[PDB]
């Protein structure tokens, strides 16, 4: 990689690489979200968050989690780190419904986690929808988790007076 | 005797009934280093919960203030101060609260 001069494509091909990751071996998997990340200026970006999202449909799938879950947990550690930098999309979106999906802390952790985060970087519109889509989700669900949800939520506060 | 073994000697539902009288008790009975010493220790185990129980006792205690305390003690929720979301809040909050009254009005009122 310290071949710094570090040419764009090959980071492109990336990918088709890593659609044989499908065939799991989450260990391996690993290694390469990391190895993946990479590469990223904030960009070869969305046509793999495509993919992700691609992922993530198939993550669904109906699964029986053992191995993929903590790939789930690292991906998006590696997912965060991207946004960081970039300005990100209707991707996040879905996250945002994807956590309403699933049931285990980890994820509210992150999650919680953003909410650190965002509350740090408003430039908030897109909170605004997603706290509708919470709202929903919301109201469309009960949880300790949840309650505690309310709370920093409820803690946070603005409009629709 | 008890605050020793109760570390050591555990459940969590004691501490909220002896929290509680305890929370009446502070400076009538002095010992504040020790009694301090304690209360930090109370605090010292996780959970918000545990840790919230050692600041409301407090406020009878604090408002009386015993063989030292006033000065300090407004010293002290400066010194210990916490994060953790709504534990962040528990603390800024409390604080905020102390914000929001002069805190020896602030400690008459709401200790009644």
């Amino acid at each position: 990689k310290e071949h710094p001069a570090h040419e764009r494509v090959l980071q492109d091909l990336v990918m088709d690489i890593l659609r044989v990751l499908s065939t799991p071996d989450l260990e391996v998997r690993k290694k390469t979200l990391q190895l993946a990340l990479d590469l990223v200026s904030s960009r070869n970006v969305e046509e793999l968050v495509i993919v992700l999202k691609k992922e993530v449909i198939k993550t669904n799938n109906v699964s029986e989690h053992e191995d993929t879950d903590k790939y789930r947990q690292l991906l998006v550690r590696t997912l965060h780190s991207c946004s960081v930098r970039f300005p990100d999309m209707a991707a996040n979106v879905i996250p945002v419904l994807m956590e309403f999906l699933s049931d285990s802390n980890e994820a509210a952790a992150a999650d919680v986690l953003e909410f650190v985060r965002e509350a740090i970087q408003r430039f908030d519109n897109l909170r605004m929808l997603i706290v509708e889509k919470m709202l929903e989700v919301f109201h469309a669900i009960k949880s300790v988790k949840i309650y505690r949800g309310a709370l920093w939520i409820l803690g946070e506060y603005c409009s629709t007076k | 005797h008890l605050c020793e073994f109760i570390e050591d000697c555990e459940f969590t539902v004691l501490a909220t009934r002896i929290l509680h009288l305890l929370g009446q008790e502070g400076p009538k009975t002095n010992n504040p280093s020790k009694y301090i010493r304690f209360i930090y220790n109370r605090v010292v185990l996780e959970h918000e919960e545990v840790r919230a129980g050692a600041v409301s006792a407090l406020a009878k205690f604090g408002a009386q203030n015993e063989e030292m305390l006033p000065s300090i003690l407004v010293l002290l929720k400066r010194c210990v101060m916490d994060d953790d979301n709504e534990v962040r809040d528990r603390a800024t909050f409390y604080l905020n609260v102390l914000e929001q009254k002069q805190k020896a009005l602030n400690a008459g009122y709401i200790l009644n």
